């Protein structure tokens, strides 16, 4: 087939590296595609990621990385049975998209408490700040966002309506996108 | 590029091993610090990285470097998890596919990564002078 937009990937510097593409005319990309990909380091091994459509012209994969540091890079073959269609290379540290912080709570004062997406040993735990955004329910518009850093996730607020709260973080040193926004809390 | 990414994430792992010895930090390894005759800087990264390399592949799975309680197992699996990202990124700032290590000089873990920590304490200082 033909592949109308080269794979353009996004990493959580974890675990995980999301590639899409998009190929001309319907194709089922878990049976008729293949995207292998392999650290371009001596020690290594080739894996393999079996795609999933977004949409009928469009394809997904999910590669996993043990772990992953600066340096490191991925050599990408986009294969349909015998026949290559595609080679490129993902260097996850430049396309990081972090991961959501989530367990998002809420407790004079109001307290809401997340929990960091990541371990204390990965590179990004001490990079993250968090943007919170609080509006109130009943008709929005009427918002707020907070800017917490990395330390503490919790945010103390003082300032009749309901509102609701999500939090989400991105990291300044490593040039990062925002994560995706943690799922929604309320109160009254 | 001075102090990129790849020389922060090297400081904090230096720093993030020497808060935690494993029994088998004694074990020798070859000292391509001892810079006998003249090589370059990347040359020192390049073999650096090898003799890391040489190490956690050699001594992953050895028993002996477990010790007896899970705290000291996962010491023993978080030392081996950065002696990677130590060797993988200081391979890719020497940007060589090619080091050969011929030094006779052997030199135990925990004072290799303690020489390799004064020389990437300079390097850092070199960015922030």
């Amino acid at each position: 087939f033909k592949v109308l937009q080269e794979p353009t990937c996004v990493s959580d510097y974890m675990s995980i590296s999301t590639c899409e593409w998009k190929m001309n005319g319907p194709t089922n990309c878990s049976t008729e595609l293949r995207l292998l990909y392999q650290l371009v380091f001596l020690l290594s091994e080739a894996h393999t990621c079996i795609p999933e459509n977004n949409g009928g012209a469009g394809c997904v994969c999910h590669l996993l990385m043990d772990d992953v540091v600066s340096a490191d890079n991925y050599t990408l073959d986009l294969w349909a049975g015998q026949q290559l269609l595609w080679k490129g290379s993902f260097k996850p540290s430049e396309h990081v998209k972090p991961r959501a912080p989530g367990n998002l709570t809420v407790h004079d004062t109001l307290l809401l408490t997340w929990s960091n997406p990541y371990p204390p040993d990965n590179y990004l735990y001490n990079h993250l700040t968090y943007a919170v955004n609080i509006w109130s329910e009943n008709d929005p518009a009427d918002f707020r966002i907070y800017n917490v850093t990395y330390l503490e996730p919790s945010l103390r607020i003082a300032a009749g309506i309901s509102y609701r709260a999500r939090v989400r973080a991105w990291a300044q040193a490593y040039n990062t996108t925002w994560s995706e926004w943690s799922p929604s809390t309320k109160w009254h | 590029h001075k102090c990129d990414i790849t020389l922060q994430e090297i400081i904090k792992t230096l720093n993030s091993l020497t808060e935690q010895k494993t029994l088998c930090t004694e074990l020798t390894v070859t000292d391509i610090f001892a810079a006998s005759k003249n090589t370059t800087e990347k040359e020192t990264f390049c073999r650096a990285a090898t003799v890391l390399r040489q190490f956690y592949s050699h001594h992953e799975k050895d028993t002996r470097c477990l010790g007896a309680t899970a705290q000291q197992f996962h010491r023993h699996k978080q030392l081996i998890r950065f002696l990677k990202r130590l060797d993988r990124n200081l391979w890719g700032l020497a940007g060589l596919n090619s080091c050969p290590v011929k030094e006779a000089n052997q030199s135990t873990l925990e004072n290799f990564l303690e020489r390799l920590k004064t020389i990437m304490r300079e390097k850092y200082s070199k960015c922030s002078s």
